[PDB]
């Protein structure tokens, strides 16, 4: 688990520990969430995004399939488990439950 | 002087919260019944094996090359047919990940021979594997939390029994496998969940 | 993978409303008795027969060449001497009809050899038949609605059991006989009728 | 396709009304004792012979060549020690008149050996004989009349059992002998008639 | 069983249809009786009568051992049982019992 | 099951479905029925009708064994089962069970 | 025709009053004691034997060449030590008078062989005599009333039996033995006179 | 049992019917009781006497053992138990128990 | 004709007060235990022995050449540690002394071999002798007044039996043996007494 | 059991029945005492008496063991019970229990 | 004579406070359960060996070469996981140290070989030694004082029981060991204190 | 047990009656304490004090390994055990506790 520390409304760069590549990244579904709340969906190569997350998230899938929060808030500040699953046998077969926390300084 | 595990005992009092197992099932399952769950427990050349039947679900699972014997189990039953189980060994002797082989037979409905047969590496540490084996299409998703930090809330524990659950998000391990588009739909929503501990501990 | 028949189980859960018997008799019977009937069930290669004995009739139903064994029955006794029988298996794994022989014996009253011993053809989509044989002349009409797509409103379903029905008017397939002028009255008024399971389940 | 008799039961509901059999007695019976009555009935080679135990005498009565099998015993005691017996078969298969031999035995009071041993012709249509044999000096008078239109009125049927009694003069017949100048006082008073159901039945 | 049919203050004929001869009529029993009520005995060929009955009734042994019932009334209306019994081994055995109907048409 | 649809007021046809010779008309019974109240008969040759039904259906035998509902109405609207038996061993054997639905658009 | 003695029943409801023995002893009895006495009959080669032990007092009184059998015994305690048994057979066949053999041996108190071992004549008709053998030196008087005319005023008879006694003087004969200075003191005070039934009946 | 009847103030004889000899009149026990209420005894040999019957009776040995009432009262009627023993085996043994009764004719 | 003695028998209610036994002990009984004492009886060769154990203490008790078996004894507890046995026998047929050995092993604390063993001469008449044998040193004093004339006020006879005791001083003698310095101090107090009867009577 | 019988204010001897030497009278212990309560003591040769009667006993040992009651009173009377109990294995075995009785009469 | 120890009872009302026995443990006792502690006691050749099984230790001490046996043992569970232990023999019938050999083996947490297996000696008179081994690493502390002047004030004795106990401290033993840098905290707070008495005494 | 008295304030010895040397003093735990009130520790050579009997208490090793207790009190008066623990096999093994009572007279 990474203790990332960043201060109040900055890019935020939280890593997922997991390289994927872009020909596995169609069969690949990755999803981040904090404290059981969805954030983020990549299913299928499709970059679906929540409401509460949508205009200050940006996937960076090469920097070890990243999210970078933007005018980072202490209602983010939380622990982000970052979710990977790959297809196996008509099964999604979880392989990746990286969790980091963040802490806001204000 | 090494440290070992005792000899069998009828009742156990010290239960460490060893895995949350979560299957979700197709077919419908109400709420929890009380008795429903039947336990069979065997600790044979370091292989710690439970064997609980209930609510139209057996499961097997077996720990490989371990120093500690499963002690109690107890199984609920949550909304969307999510059923989640609770088990329990004497305690945590060494501080390692061990293979584990989880069997998960529908013996009620949707019922059929082996479906998946596959290993499912855990997701944190990737230590260890889960050689997991379902005889039939009633499961939707296993969600199996090995060694986990946070017991349930609305799990009731027995009285006269000590509870130890592990602290350390070092030794949390994580299995899982989705059969269906459900994003790991496993999470129970917890509202109206309640546990009945086994019989034949 | 092929979806299978679980193995048999002292108690079942899963009921699935597989057919409406309605056996009409000219002795009298008054109400429905609980703990009358008393049903007895096999599955031998591929073959779901049950035996139900009550209210002075034994009916021995086999369903063949079927991957779906009984589970349950219901007698209920209605006005006019109609006698309704809920019969229920584990659940529907094909959709396609399956050869009937029905074998109600005259046990209590207008008691004899066989009287019609005959093949019924259903009379939705014709895929099927009913080889009926009745011991004696008591019954005088009888109907069997199979798959049916209503259960009977004033059947009550047993606690911590689950049914099912067909809703599907292309899987319900109806045999009938009436031995004597009766317009097929073997519908039943309905008003004073009671159910109770049978024993030996 | 001929009519038979159904294979024996424990518990038989459907009661037919085949004699009225009154037993007059020089020893004293106050009234009616709950339980008193033991029947015993059997059924071999088409003769229905059944031997009931109760108030100080034994009654075998044996109808030969029937198609009907005894369920069912009532005695009752009435006023001036008149015993009344009801017995009940199967059902009426045939309409014809049958052949009776009914052996009437002291066992308490009034104890010997064979006193009348003859043949009562049936006084109505004259097609059966009654070959009774009294073993004691304790009856007084025998009156049978078999198929009886007439119901006692004070004769309680028991609940879930259906009663079913000959409504032809043509199928009844009455068998009477009295040992004393009586002028046939086998007639209850009737007024602290009580009846109680055999046992073995 | 006969249903005898007659008008009202005549004399009525009610057969026994058993015909006993004079020499066994001294060692057989007759009694006519209506719902359970004596009407007349022949015991021992002593012609003994009842007090509703002394008056009206004359019994024909010849004619089926039958009795005439004289200025018949709805009071006499009801079923007549005719009741014959032999002297066989010390006990009277009973040979008839037949029932013989009258209505009374007024 | 035909879900037929036909306007209001208008001559109504519903198919049985099965066809039956008028030799074997004789010895079969053919009864339509909506709802289990029974609307018309055809037993034994005779073309009993019932009182809700009298003067507004025709039986056509040889177009399917249909019934022809005349000046249809929303009371009429609902699911016609037309039932066939045969005489078999002196038993009626039920043959036929089609279902129709009728739908009125006013 | 002759009349005889039935086969022998469990429980008999028909009795007889046969005897009223009366025997006074010299060591204290308070009051009747409820079960005390337990008697066994015996019907060997016509002789009709009772063996009742209670209150100290094992009697064994034997009728011989006799067609009754014994049914029953009750046993009281009077004032002044007296003891009042009152004994009962199935019924007077025969008007005769029988010869008996009554053996009194003390079980309990003043306990001893053969005392007294003779012959009472009857004093009435002197047709029987009774060889009356006394074990001890316990008894202090007997009087043995046969076929009594008299039933004991506070002896309860009970319910569903029937008690049947002689009425002729003809029939009834005493039997009479003093051994101290006593003017027959047999008889009871009868004041706080009470009875209880034997057992074994 | 003999029921004598004789009438009011006579002489009153009640016969015991057991023959006893003077010398057996010793060793033998003799006493009369009315209604268990004793009346007079002769115990061996010695003529003892109850105050209600001390002045009015007369034993008679030879004439069957019996007393003579005189002045017979209707006090006196009753039933009469005449009761004789003798010693056999250092035991009273009973030898008779005639009952007689008397009435009183006024 | 001799007087005997009677077969036993399993309860007796003519009882004998044969023997007032005191044993004083140097452990503590705080008071009468109901259902505590435990005794045996045989009458062997015309030798009476009882057995009883109770408070810490077996009491074997043996009177020789005698005519009277035990029937019953009674055990309580004094102040100051005395214990007070009342013994029981069936009658006293002769009246002559008998030689005694009594046997008092301690049981329960004080425990050893035998500590005494020695003859008590009785103290009245000179004529019997108690052969006493003591395996331990809990005995402190015993006195043992056979045949005694004032039976306890404290000590509550059982309903429906009969007590008799010896009235003559000829009869009674006193053994008495006192361990210490203690001027026979086994008179109890009787303040607190209470008397418990043995089982196995 | 010796009913002695004496006047009241007199000498009063109360045998004991039991002779004992000089030489075993300091191995024998001899005391009285009537109604379970103590009168005198001779434990081992020490003659220990009780207030109550101190001043009016005198032991005589020769003669038969016993008291002799200087002026006697009716509150002496009583039954007096002797008792000799002699030293035997560490033991003192009870040998007399005679029991005398004492009557005053004034 | 010698005095002896008495043979063995199935109940003993005499208990001699032998051993005051302290163990601490690491794993949590949360207070004293009732039927807890099951000992069994065995003396063979004048060894006394008691095995008591309680909240999760098994303690087998062993005296030798003494002349009392085991009578009963109390267990309690005192506040910081401290257990202890009363234990009660016959009685002291010589004033001896004695050796002793006490076996505690943890079966059921912190489990394993043997972790000490020393002699300790006892500190007061240094005449005897406890040959101590555990089989685990739970024990923290062991204190064992034998033959204690003070009983622990909050241990109700049963009713019908006798407590003694040494009142001299030329007799009381001490045996300690610590295994953590504890200071001897086997002193219990004793505010919470309870005492249960063991099963199979 | 040494019943140790002494007069009030003076100086008091306590004897634990157990002697230790120098070298096993470094590995050797010793501590004393009155009705199971801790008193001082020599714990390891370390010679820690209870603030209740800081400065009234000197410990002499040598002479039995005593305290003297300076200036004593009434309060002071009880029974002192002395404890003494050696390290055998990573255990503290108990092998003296001696106990001295003090007694105070003023």
């Amino acid at each position: 688990v990474i203790h990332v520390t960043k201060e109040v409304k900055e890019v935020a760069t939280l890593s997922c520990g997991h390289n994927v590549s872009v020909e596995e990244l169609a069969q690949t579904r990755i999803y981040w969430q904090k404290e059981k709340k969805m954030v983020l969906t990549m299913m299928s190569g499709d970059m679906n995004i929540w409401p509460e997350y949508k205009n200050r998230t940006i996937f960076d899938i090469t920097n070890n399939l990243s999210i970078v929060i933007l005018a980072l808030r202490p209602s983010d500040e939380g622990t982000y488990e970052c979710v990977v699953l790959k297809y196996e046998k008509d099964a999604f077969k979880r392989e990746h439950l990286a969790e980091v926390t963040l802490s806001v300084k204000a | 002087y090494k440290n070992t595990i005792c000899p069998p005992r009828q009742d156990y009092r010290y239960w460490y919260f060893v895995a949350e197992l979560t299957i979700g099932v197709n077919y419908d399952i109400n709420s929890t019944i009380i008795g429903e769950c039947h336990m069979s427990e065997s600790y044979i050349d370091r292989n710690a094996n439970i064997v609980l039947t209930g609510y139209g679900l057996k499961i097997n699972m077996t720990i490989m090359d371990t120093d500690q014997r499963f002690v109690a189990a107890a199984e609920g039953v949550g909304k969307d047919n999510k059923l989640s189980v609770l088990l329990f060994t004497t305690q945590r002797l060494d501080k390692v990940h061990h293979n584990i082989s989880v069997t998960i037979t529908c013996m009620e409905m949707n019922c059929g021979t082996t479906k998946y047969n596959s290993d499912l590496p855990e997701s944190i540490h990737k230590s260890s594997s889960c050689d997991i084996t379902i005889n039939g299409s009633c499961v939707t998703c296993v969600n199996l939390e090995t060694d986990p930090t946070k017991i349930n809330p609305h799990y009731l524990h027995p009285k006269n029994k000590y509870l130890y659950h592990n602290s350390e998000y070092s030794m949390r391990g994580s299995y899982g496998v989705t059969f269906i588009d459900e994003l790991n739909q496993c999470l129970l929503d917890i509202k109206e969940l309640s546990y009945d501990i086994c019989y034949r501990e």
